[PDB]
């Protein structure tokens, strides 16, 4: 009775409208795309290495 | 959305009321509204205020009935209609509480859903008689070798767990439920133990971890978690074990078995102290009501292994009492100690010594004994008790030069101590309990170094499974150890000790 | 694979024993060991890219 | 998701103060009279039915 009256008026006449998308955006973590997986360079370059392996190793002795 | 919710809420105040007997608050102080009216009023009847709070009426005074509020005083105010609900405290009983965390009233606080219930049954129900009871033959297995063998437990039985909090007091309890998962799988509902954990005075953050842990180990589906939190009001706490027991009676009655673990009845006592003092009823020893003994006796003697007269079903119970020094002298421990049959005495010294959770099993006792023990498990663990018994005495000369007999005891005993170590939430099958104790008994553990006991265990078990999981399956299914099977087992263990 | 590399390496610790040194047996072993354990956990850290943009 | 849920709660609280506004409307109008009269006759209907 009183329930029906209060409800009818209240629901019908009160229906909120959300805040701006900007305001929603502010309160959340938005997203931006991660880039770069890492690019390293080829290990121990050149014939510096070739000479290093040949020359350095002779690691045997009496 | 907001509208769908509005329709529900308005629906929830649709249908006009029509009052009957009321009382009116004269003055409300200290959770003791003093109401004029309520001429007729059942004892322990639920009354609902116009502040909506519910209460019980422990003092029925001659011209005013001194209601005890189950909630905050702010809500109540002077001259407040106090409608008479007209129903003694009752809580739903039925299978709908399975996998449900509910408050005392029965409302799902997990909100997993409304309780499917075949009755709401009153909170305090008198104990089943002499002739309704029957001897306990069924063991309950916790998956902890020491508990199952050294402290053999059954179903129906009430046995204490007196120990200090947060040493995994809750952990010891939880372990049983998990080994009971195995039994739960087992079709028979005397093997489906529908466990009830009664969390008394425990914060919601902790209980949230518990609920999640039960779910993790997939055991929260035959569980019921009755929650009366630290902040939850003292009437709820007081009646929480009583109401919880009534749920337990439903399982027991149906012939099924279940286990209700009251943790901690000490805080149930404290809540009663709050009530009694506020009702001006004298507080007993240590300012804890004297008829707290009377309460404990009523509650704990509803736990029973019934006879086939009332169907052979049961309601195992395991009350937990929290001690702050192991002061068994204290009034609340003395009372509970008397009521319970058996005790588990969990001790700090062991904790430090790396047994976590920690039990002093010299000071644990059973007064229901090995009648609730597997015949197989009994057979290969009589020896263990005696070796350990000697080990206690001969630990008092351990710290140098020692007779060979004493030193021998120490070798077996130290290995055994290491073997009896256990970490939280590891249940272990009976078919693997039986082998491990056999090895220690035959002193086969002696050779394998103390540090290597850990390595021995997992390897031994896998080796037993590889060599003869037929034998293991025989231990499980026969449930008895044939001499030929122990012969083979002895050979197997020797072989395992070799590699 | 990577575990094969290290298994061959420990054979080579006892082969480098049969001669002199192991000072660069250790430099090889350390390098393969490090990246094997790191990549095993890197690959376990990786969860496929996508979230329930349908649920949510 | 978090802010969406928060917004949903905020809406209930916004509408809560609106409920209060609608209560004030009942208490002023001769709905205050007409619906009190309805309660009076309703009370008569219940009480005669006793």
């Amino acid at each position: 009775n009183v329930i029906q009256d209060l409800y009818l008026r209240e629901l019908k006449d009160t229906k909120l409208a959300p805040s701006t998308l900007q305001d929603a955006e502010g309160n959340v973590k938005p997203w931006n795309p991660p880039q770069k997986p890492n690019l390293p360079e080829l290990e121990l370059q050149g014939p510096e290495a070739l000479k290093a392996y040949t020359e350095q190793n002779v690691e045997t002795a009496h | 959305e907001v509208s769908s919710i509005l329709e529900e809420r308005i629906k929830g105040v649709s249908d006009e009321a029509n009052l009957n007997e009321t009382g009116r608050v004269l003055a409300v102080g200290d959770g003791i509204a003093r109401v004029f009216g309520l001429n007729n009023i059942q004892a322990e009847e639920l009354v609902e205020f116009s502040s909506g709070v519910k209460g019980m009426a422990l003092n029925l005074e001659p011209g005013q009935v001194g209601i005890v509020l189950f909630g905050s005083d702010r809500l109540v105010k002077e001259g407040e209609l106090v409608k008479r609900t007209g129903n003694i405290v009752d809580v739903p009983v039925g299978p709908g509480l399975l996998g449900r965390v509910v408050d005392a009233l029965g409302n799902p606080i997990d909100g997993k859903g409304p309780i499917d219930a075949a009755g709401r049954s009153r909170a305090q129900v008198k104990a089943p008689g002499i002739l309704p009871r029957r001897s306990v033959h069924e063991p309950v297995q916790t998956g902890l070798k020491a508990v199952d063998a050294l402290v053999p437990i059954g179903r129906g039985q009430r046995e204490l767990i007196i120990g200090d909090r947060q040493t995994g007091k809750t952990a010891v309890a939880l372990d049983t439920i998990l080994n009971q998962k195995r039994w739960n799988n087992g079709s028979d509902e005397s093997k489906k133990l529908y466990c009830v954990y009664v969390a008394v005075g425990q914060k919601r953050s902790t209980v949230a971890q518990l609920v999640q842990t039960l779910e993790q180990h997939d055991a929260m589906k035959y569980s019921i978690i009755v929650a009366a939190t630290a902040s939850e009001a003292a009437p709820l706490q007081y009646l929480a074990p009583f109401t919880a027991a009534s749920i337990g009676e439903w399982f027991r009655d149906n012939g099924k078995h279940a286990l209700i673990v009251y943790d901690d009845l000490s805080k149930q006592a404290v809540a009663y102290r709050q009530l009694s003092l506020l009702l001006r009823r004298p507080p007993g020893r240590e300012a804890y009501p004297g008829d707290v003994f009377y309460l404990h006796s009523r509650l704990l003697e509803r736990a029973a292994k019934l006879s086939e007269k009332e169907g052979s079903g049961s309601l195992t119970a395991l009350p937990v009492i929290e001690t702050q020094g192991g002061d068994v002298s204290a009034y609340i421990p003395t009372n509970v100690i008397s009521i319970t049959d058996g005790q588990i005495f969990l001790e700090a010294e062991l904790f430090y010594k790396g047994i976590r959770p920690a039990i002093n099993v010299g000071l644990s006792v059973s007064r229901v004994g090995s009648a609730a023990q597997v015949k197989a498990l009994k057979q290969v663990a009589g020896s263990l008790k005696l070796f350990l018994a000697q080990y206690r005495e001969v630990a008092a000369f351990a710290q140098s030069d020692l007779d060979a007999s004493t030193k021998q005891t120490l070798v077996r005993g130290e290995r055994l101590t290491q073997l009896l170590k256990q970490n939280q939430y590891s249940p272990l099958a009976t078919e693997e309990q039986v082998p491990l104790i056999y090895a220690g008994v035959n002193g086969h553990l002696d050779g394998i170094e103390l540090s290597r006991i850990g390595e021995f265990e997992s390897s031994f078990l896998s080796y037993l499974k590889s060599n003869h999981n037929e034998l293991l399956t025989e231990i499980r299914e026969k449930g008895e150890l044939s001499k030929e099977l122990l012969a083979s087992l002895k050979s197997a263990t020797e072989s395992f000790v070799a590699t | 694979a990577k575990s094969a590399a290290n298994k061959l390496d420990w054979a080579k610790v006892i082969s480098s024993l049969r001669i002199t040194g192991s000072t660069a047996t250790q430099l090889s072993s350390f390098k393969k060991r490090n990246d094997e354990a790191r990549r095993q956990l890197l690959e376990l850290q990786s969860q496929p890219t996508e979230v329930d943009f349908s649920h949510y | 998701v978090r802010y969406e849920a928060s917004l949903r709660q905020l809406e209930q609280r916004q509408l809560a103060k609106s409920v209060i506004s609608r209560v004030q409307s009942e208490l002023g109008n001769p709905k205050f009279q007409e619906k009190v009269l309805q309660q009076s006759i309703s009370e008569i209907e219940q009480l005669l039915s006793k």
